[PDB]
């Protein structure tokens, strides 16, 4: 298999998700749909305290945490890249990496132009 | 001249983590915007680890770090002679800038196999315990290992002071220019050595590279390499050098501080894994070059402090492996009145008699043999068992010989005088003398014996048969105390 | 990913809200169907993230003071040692097998304290002041902190008054001032407690002959001792009459190491009631070498770096801040005193050990008990 | 309800989506070749517990079902465990069917509280002359047995089991903590022939329960097998109301096994490589061996000294709990003296005149004085002569030699292979006899 | 601000990107079909190095199960962690790369046991290294078996004759006991163990078939020159007709030297379990513990007193307790062990030396001071 | 042990040719207990151990005559006239070391002239193991000697 190359290389474990997020969004030509759907989720944590409880609180079960994000990302604004990332970040409890994976998405987007 | 910029992420304990500076080299001098310098040591994927050449109090989070483009360098040349510099080049004696000098790197590859020749000419210490038993050639690294106050510094200072006495009598080519690197020492202590070296006159040929205890740990780690780079100017241009790293034991402790704070994993005694490479990189730059490369030499004297005579120490075992010889100084020999307190049974010279005075190669051969016979017979008369009268002869003669090797701390004897002194003790001429006044008997043996018989032994370098009889016929026309 | 780049994510930069408003009408219906699987959220209470090695990591507790008594819902006390950004690590004064992940941690609002007063006189308490003698709660008493700072230079005077031990070798050759610390150091089985028990029995004989201000109220602290020895000692004090003036703080060998680490501070706080009210105290820390072993356990389980003998490095400050509270106070502070007798167990006569040499450089003198004079029948075996 | 998360050697992580088991609770791995029992060591966070296995973890899969028992390791206790061999988790190893259990008791238990403790400090009469006079046994105390091989330690174990059952009416538990299986079988067959363990229909007349954790068992199974021996002895103490003997064979191997489970759980080792909790892992065992108002447990614990070093932290922590030492010597055994208790090296804390009285004290203080004066002149007999020394100094030699002989005693459990009958010697007949 | 709770994240998995990649690349319109990584009975190598492969996947692997890499090099699943498997490699890890496929074989570690193993020189996993073809008359058996319990054993009574007069008079050794041959270097350790194997060749031709004793020599950490010198000696005397040699030499991987005493014991447990008598000799038990300390420090298990694993007592006791004398209802067979521990400067206070002294019944101490005095065997 | 074992197991005599290897091994503080020399000991066929106490006595080459061990010292390899001389020299040098505990305390007067003869025999044997090297002519000052194998067995 072969993916597009990221424009600039980055560090790991949060900037390594943003590199892979950029690569599947450059293959699907969704480099600004997936980018702007990230910026909506930066805002969505500021509005709803129960959405950011699914990223900071360690006592929410992982069965609950993956069945809220899958059951609110339906039927509107899917894009199959934001939808599949945020069930992966909710399976591992890495939803608090969403601020840090967005910043490294912008450095890949700015170097794309 | 595009300058790459790095933002400081965090600064603590003299170490600053810097974001950016992707272009920076490993071991590159960086510049903080507070004016304080730095060195990029571990280039990690997310940040750069910078050891700070100075006080890290002026560095804040988010300060701008500029790279200077250059690996760490020091001013080398003849303009460094006479000056007291700090850990990397800069003079601290208050005498202005270093004029007539040139900036060269402090981490140079040591000269390889095809750039050497055999260490054949001697470097006279002036200490007759050294120049007879453990003699040192030009291009040989010799360890002065000892206890906390065993006179290790005195042996090294007497090598520097004696070179001034030799440099006034030799031609311009075979003059030895000394460098004294003081690592982790007191600044008062360093100032007593510059005071001694200007009073002696040794400061004309001496560079004093001072990384005191107040200095940052990367300034004391780096000061042996910066002093060796100043000393390698004379080696590379055909002249002869003499580098003394006083307390390489204190350089390894300053290197353990940076390694532990750059998060490098600790080894034996919380020391870095490459500590051996710390001292073998440095001491292998002391070489005798070939005549294609000028014929110049650099003679090293590392100083290692042991704890309780524990030469089985991690850093002590490393430097005994690197160096050629070894001058082991013992505490109980120091207080028995034997000064310098050299353990003759443990002090070796791997170059050996190939690079020593020929006028003492034949005289001090029986000296170290009669002292080898003196050692085991003194262990048995320690109890008080019995006597043999041939055991008591070597127990009595070696007591003259041990008393003969004693020397004043600030006076270094010339090689011609030492051979005459050892001749008068090994040819029996200092028998019929009490064992107590041999420290004062040999002032007669140097003064009353003719001042023109030292000139023949200096010019020939060897007691000829026309001089071997003439001076033993003058070692009878002398008046000794008591007699 | 610099900090200048992440605070740009504070201000909105989407200009497109097609799933901000989509999930906002579906989030609250999604949360509502998973409500019996949510534990109730926790801000000023605490919830245990992780418990083990006698240290609990507690989520929440937004307003705990450092070093504060926290109470688990199992009824067990803890002390908030390190407040961190994400959790607060407490050390459990008791058995950690009854604490689970998910348990509520409550705040008592008070830094760790023990009951002090006249009503704690006569009683056998644990390392936290809870009485284990079975004869009820502590009445006529009030709470005081166990980590009070020692009085300074100007709050002290020199020791003048002679505090008789009743031991012939002690009161003749190494006599004890009344605000003094005296180490009782020796090997195992050398009459270490015997010298400290005879000091306590002797004050019962003297308290009934002195006019109410020269009375010495003893406190005995047992750290790492077997319960049977402690119970055999309360029987001896009750039958000699010495229990009327004695408090008995007990943290035995089965107790948790934070209860044995805290028991000399708990007992010092109870003995500081008499120092601070013009009366005179006597405290015995029997096996302060066992209190350092209990503190070595808590420091190694907190993964603090080992030391010279694997001790935390602050094990000097463990005993120095303890024994500095045994002072002779000045006349404007009442003139009260507190006399300490720490006990250090020595291995094979070696007094050059780490904890032995620490307490020697804290205390004012030593009572060396030789194990060769003890075998010859010379008892007390005073070196 | 829980599933296996990690398997790192003997340390298993189990993940529970519901509520976690308590620390020290028992977990059974649902579906395995052997019955695998885990004991919860800590709550790691993220709904994971860390466990130490009582058996081998080979063949364990991540995702295997683990059933929480809601309790610690529960073992059969009662008179039906007498004469049986039991392992740490309570299963019969002796291959004689199931264990007829009076009750099933948790092996984890706090020590008896302060009001439950006994303040009296009396003497446990053993019927052996040398350990009733010179080193008396405290009822409820801990006794170090410094034996070995061929000093008759096993005959001394079975005689202590015999005389406590015969006179004081209490039973015995043997906790073989980390024993070799050849030596644990040699003890079982020696107890069968000497009558302290019976097999078959006469099983109820046996006096000792064997609780065995062998050397090939994992370090968690050896670290808890002394607590299984406590719990059998605690049923006889607290329900049957008896004066129980306990034999923690090699208390050092209890320390050594608990030091291995601390190292496997990632804890930083203490001075000399021991666990930071060595004082409290050892003291948690030894504080349940005490006298209560119901009965008592007296433990005779074999003590190994590691590098012939009494200042090592494993004997030094152990000796703080010990109330008597019985040293068995080969030098006493080469003189034909059985039992081989050294009359001078053996010590007791019960030997002062405030618990045993001045009559018993001065006899034992007088007996020990005579043999001390006899055995420091044995380097002036061989080089000067036997008839050389004075009539008073040889009066002690004649008196000590008929005391050194009189510390011998024939044992009732040894009469099936020695012919001579055994003799229980009372305490008053020992003081007046000496 | 209300977004400061998400400023720094924390992850409970180091390999979070290998789970994210298993949900993002199958969401591309092309790679929804035919491109999805199998994880249950297969695995991917994450990290290689020093004979350890960290392997993502292998969800249904067992602890201690033998796995196979796609290059044919085998391995043992030794750490089973929440996101990966730590695999100790049974060869050189140079042929293994990041992203290689790891297949589980379903089997825990096996060796051929039986009468076909007699006369053959095998490696630490049972494969023959003398070049005489495959093991023919054998069957597969497990490597780490439970030692026999209390009731399966009986008392050690029958003598095992070493042929050494210092041993057979002073330190008598019975069929079913385990005796430590402990000493310094070149003190005659092997001299005592080879004399035992040679003497059973003499004794076997003069006793009935039920009383013959079959030897197994396990050479751990020795060189191939010394092992080949010992096959040549065993063939010249004729002792190879009763001897198996399990040889995990110095160039072999540390998992081979760790598993070779267990592989030789399982070959020797065949004779014990079928009523015959065995003699298992471990040339260097100390060498085996050095190889096991290598895998545990590299699997990042917590280090002990000499950086050894906590179960390193459980390493040697579980091995040495398999040397038993069985009861009459289990055939009455036996297995006699001779572990060899090399001390340095003759101290038995060393960590591994104190462990094996505890496990074994006796010890044969060989002193180098008596070795230069003419005494041979220098038995203390 | 496995980095060292991977290197040494290549230095072997094969059926194609033969590599005769001579490896110096540094021991760190005159310490053969140290694990880097102690791992090397199991790899070699002849371990010439040099000692500081032989070097301080002036005997050069400073070979420890007891601690040096070879696999060529079997009697069925080098014959019996070489094995018994080597086993006899090692016996006299070991007896002298057990006597030198009492010589350095008392002084060689109470050995009943059986042990006084083996002190003087070992002292001759100790110096007769010393030999001038052809490469130490610049050090020792004497021309080097090549001693044949027959002249060594005949001399000792
Ligand atoms: N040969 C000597 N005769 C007399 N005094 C001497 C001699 N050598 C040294 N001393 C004196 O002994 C003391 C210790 O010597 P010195 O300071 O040179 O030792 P050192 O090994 O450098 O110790 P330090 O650890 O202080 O650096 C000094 O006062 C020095 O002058
Ligand atoms: N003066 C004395 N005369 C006689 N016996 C004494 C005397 N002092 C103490 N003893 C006894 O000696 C033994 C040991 O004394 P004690 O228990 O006081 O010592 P310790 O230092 O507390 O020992 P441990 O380490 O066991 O706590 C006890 O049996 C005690 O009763
Ligand atoms: N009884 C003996 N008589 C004579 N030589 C012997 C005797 N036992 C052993 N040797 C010799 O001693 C030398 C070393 O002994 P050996 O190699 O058997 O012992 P080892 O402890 O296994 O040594 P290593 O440390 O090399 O493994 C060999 O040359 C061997 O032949
Ligand atoms: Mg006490
Ligand atoms: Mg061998």
């Amino acid at each position: 298999l072969k993916l597009p190359t990221a424009p600039l290389q980055l560090s790991g474990t949060s900037a390594q998700i943003a590199t892979l997020l950029w690569q599947v969004a450059a293959k699907e030509n969704q480099l600004d749909k997936v980018q702007d759907e990230l910026y909506q989720f930066i805002e969505l944590f500021k509005q709803h305290s129960e959405l950011r409880r699914l990223a900071t609180d360690p006592f929410v079960p992982t069965l609950v945490r993956t069945k809220i994000i899958s059951s609110v990302l339906k039927d509107s604004g899917a894009s199959e890249i934001t939808k599949k990332l945020f069930e992966a970040l909710a399976d591992e409890g890495a939803l608090s990496a969403l601020l840090e994976v967005t910043v490294n998405y912008e450095e890949l987007m700015l170097a794309h132009k | 001249p595009v300058i790459h910029l790095g933002r400081v992420l965090s600064v603590g304990d003299g170490i600053a983590r810097v974001y950016g500076l992707k272009s920076v080299q490993a071991g590159e001098l960086v510049c903080f915007d507070s004016g304080v310098k730095g060195m990029a040591l571990n280039l990690q994927a997310d940040h750069v680890g910078v050891v700070v050449f100075g006080n890290d109090s002026v560095i804040h989070q988010g300060d701008l770090v500029y790279r200077t483009g250059q690996i760490v360098n020091v001013p080398i040349g003849p303009g460094t002679l006479g000056r007291v510099t700090d850990g990397l080049g800069q003079p601290i004696d208050g005498k202005g800038p270093l004029t007539n000098v040139r900036s060269s790197l402090v981490e140079v590859k040591a000269p390889g196999i095809i750039a050497r020749q055999s260490v054949r000419e001697p470097l006279f210490t002036g200490v007759k315990a050294v120049d007879a038993l453990v003699p040192i050639g030009r291009g040989q690294r010799e360890l002065i290992i000892g206890d906390r106050q065993t006179g290790k510094t005195a042996v090294a200072i007497d090598a520097i002071i004696h070179q001034k006495n030799c440099n006034e009598q030799v031609p311009k080519a075979q003059r030895v220019y000394c460098v004294y690197v003081a690592v982790g020492q007191k600044r008062s202590t360093v100032a007593q050595l510059v005071k001694l070296f200007t009073q002696t006159g040794a400061m004309r040929y001496t560079i004093m590279v001072s990384a005191t205890a107040s200095d940052a740990a990367p300034l004391q780690f780096l000061a042996p390499y910066s002093g060796c780079a100043m000393a390698e100017y004379f080696r590379d241009t055909g002249k002869h050098g003499l580098i003394i790293y006083d307390d390489l034991s204190k350089q390894s402790v300053a290197y353990r501080q940076m390694s532990l704070l750059l998060r490098r994993p600790p080894g034996r005694e919380a020391f870095p894994g490459d500590v051996f490479y710390l001292h073998s990189r440095l001491l292998e730059r002391a070489a005798k070059l070939s005549k294609e490369l000028g014929g110049g030499s650099l003679t090293a004297f590392p100083v290692i402090e042991t704890q309780a005579g524990d030469v089985s120490a991690y850093i002590a075992t490393n430097v005994i492996s690197i160096t050629d010889g070894q001058i082991f100084l013992e505490t109980e020999l120091f207080y028995k009145g034997i000064r310098p307190a050299l353990n003759v049974g443990l002090s070796v010279s791997r170059v050996g008699s190939a690079a020593q005075f020929p006028g003492m190669k034949q005289v001090a051969g029986t000296l170290k043999l009669e002292l080898a016979q003196y050692r085991e017979v003194a262990a048995f008369a320690q109890f008080g068992s019995d006597l043999d009268a041939a055991t008591q002869y070597v127990l009595e003669r070696g007591a003259r010989l041990t008393e003969m090797l004693k020397q004043k701390q600030f006076a270094p004897i010339p090689i011609e005088r030492q051979t005459v002194a050892v001749y008068a003790a090994t040819k029996g001429f200092l028998d019929k003398v009490r064992v107590q006044d041999i420290v004062a008997a040999e002032e007669a043996v140097i003064s009353q014996v003719n001042p023109a018989v030292f000139k023949i032994l200096k010019a020939n370098g060897k007691i000829t048969p026309a001089l071997d009889a003439h001076l033993k016929a003058e070692l009878r026309k002398v008046k000794l105390p008591g007699a | 990913a610099d900090a200048k780049a992440l605070d740009e994510l504070r201000k909105p930069k989407f200009s497109s809200k097609y799933l901000i408003q989509h999930v906002s009408q579906k989030l609250i219906p999604a949360v509502k169907e998973w409500e019996k699987s949510y534990q109730p959220p926790v801000i000023h209470l605490g919830r245990v993230l992780s418990v083990g090695d006698g240290i609990a990591r507690v989520y929440g507790l937004k307003s705990v003071q450092a070093g504060e008594l926290v109470c688990f819902d199992s009824g067990v006390k803890g002390m908030a040692l390190n407040l961190q950004a994400d959790h607060v690590g407490v050390v459990v004064f008791g058995n950690d097998s009854v604490i689970h992940q998910g348990d509520l941690v409550y705040r008592t609002g008070q830094i760790v304290n023990v009951p002090i007063g006249p009503g704690t006189l006569g009683r056998v308490t644990d390392g936290l002041g809870q009485p284990i003698d079975g004869k009820g709660p502590l009445t006529n008493v009030r709470s005081s902190l166990v980590e009070v700072k020692a009085p300074g230079i100007i709050a002290r005077q020199s020791v003048r008054e002679p505090l008789f031990t009743g031991v012939k070798a002690v009161d003749a050759l190494v006599p004890i001032g009344r605000g003094q610390r005296e180490l009782i150091i020796g090997d195992r089985q050398t009459g270490k407690t015997a010298v400290a028990i005879d000091a306590i029995i002797h004050q019962k004989n003297c308290n009934e002959q002195v006019p109410k201000a020269q009375r010495v109220y003893c406190v005995y602290v047992a750290v790492g001792q077997k319960r049977s020895t402690v119970a055999q000692l309360v029987k001896l004090f009750t039958q000699t009459g010495a229990m009327r003036y004695t408090i008995m703080v007990s943290a035995t060998a089965s107790d948790a190491a934070p209860l044995q680490f805290l028991a000399p501070y708990s007992g010092c706080a109870m003995a500081e009631y008499f120092r601070d009210t013009g009366k005179h105290g006597l405290i015995i820390y029997d096996d302060l070498s066992k209190q350092s072993v209990a503190y070595r356990q808590m420091s190694l389980l907190l993964r603090r770096p080992p030391g010279r003998e694997a001790f935390p490095g602050d094990v000097f400050y463990l005993h120095s801040r303890l024994l500095e509270r045994a002072a002779k106070l000045s006349k404007e502070l009442g003139g009260g005193s507190l006399t300490a007798f720490p006990v250090i167990e020595t291995q094979a006569g070696d007094v050059s050990a780490y904890i032995a040499t620490n307490v020697i450089s804290i205390t004012d003198g030593q009572i060396f008990l030789e194990t060769e004079l003890f075998y010859k029948g010379i008892r007390p075996a005073l070196n | 309800a829980g599933y296996v998360s990690q398997v790192i050697g003997p340390v298993v992580d189990v993940r529970f989506d519901g509520e976690l088991p308590s620390i020290l609770s028992s977990l059974e791995v649902e579906g395995h070749s052997v019955r695998l029992v885990l004991e919860v060591a800590q709550h790691m966070g993220d709904n994971t517990v860390r466990c130490i296995a009582m058996d081998s973890t080979d063949g364990l899969v991540r995702g295997q079902k683990v059933v929480d028992t809601g309790s610690p390791i529960k073992v059969p206790v009662g008179r039906g465990t007498l004469g049986r061999i039991m392992n740490v988790i309570g299963e019969p190893v002796d291959e004689q069917g199931p264990i007829d259990a009076a009750d099933i008791w948790s092996i984890h238990r706090e020590a008896p509280e302060f009001t439950e403790q006994s303040t009296e400090q009396e003497i446990l009469v053993t019927g052996i002359k040398v350990v009733d006079l010179l080193a008396p046994y405290q009822r409820g105390g801990k006794i170090g047995l410094f034996g070995g091989a061929g000093v008759g330690k096993t005959v001394l174990i079975m005689e202590l089991i015999n005389n406590v059952a015969k006179a004081h009416g209490g039973f015995s538990v043997f906790a073989g903590v980390g024993e070799r299986t050849r030596e644990g079988n040699d003890l079982y067959r020696e107890m069968i022939e000497s009558g302290v363990i019976k097999l078959g229909a006469e099983r109820g007349n046996s006096k000792c329960t064997l609780v065995y954790g062998q050397m090939n068992e994992p370090p968690g199974a050896r670290a808890r097998v002394a607590l299984t021996g406590l719990t059998v002895a605690e049923y006889f103490r607290d329900i049957e109301g008896q004066d129980v003997l306990l034999f923690v064979d090699n208390i050092f191997r209890f320390t050594q096994a608990n030091s291995e489970v601390s190292a496997l759980l990632g804890r930083i080792p203490s001075a000399v490589g021991y666990q930071p909790t060595l004082a409290t892992d050892l003291g948690g065992l030894q504080e349940r061996i005490t006298t209560t108002t119901k009965g008592s447990i007296t433990s005779v614990q074999a003590v190994y000294v590691p590098a012939d070093d009494l200042t090592d932290p494993a004997p030094a922590t152990t000796f703080a709990h010990l109330d008597a030492t019985t040293v068995l010597s080969r030098s006493i055994a080469e003189l034909g003296i059985y039992p081989a208790v050294d009359p001078l090296d053996s010590t007791s804390r019960m030997l002062n005149p405030n618990v045993i009285g001045a009559e018993h004290y001065n006899v034992a203080r007088g007996v020990q004085k005579v043999l001390q004066d006899y055995k420091n002149l044995q380097d002036i007999i061989a080089i000067l002569g036997m008839d050389e020394l004075s009539e008073e100094d040889k009066l002690t030699v004649a008196r000590a030699r008929k005391i050194q002989r009189f510390l011998s005693q024939p044992f009732q459990v040894a009469e099936v292979f020695t012919g001579t009958p055994g003799k229980y010697v009372d305490l008053a007949d020992t003081i007046s006899g000496f």
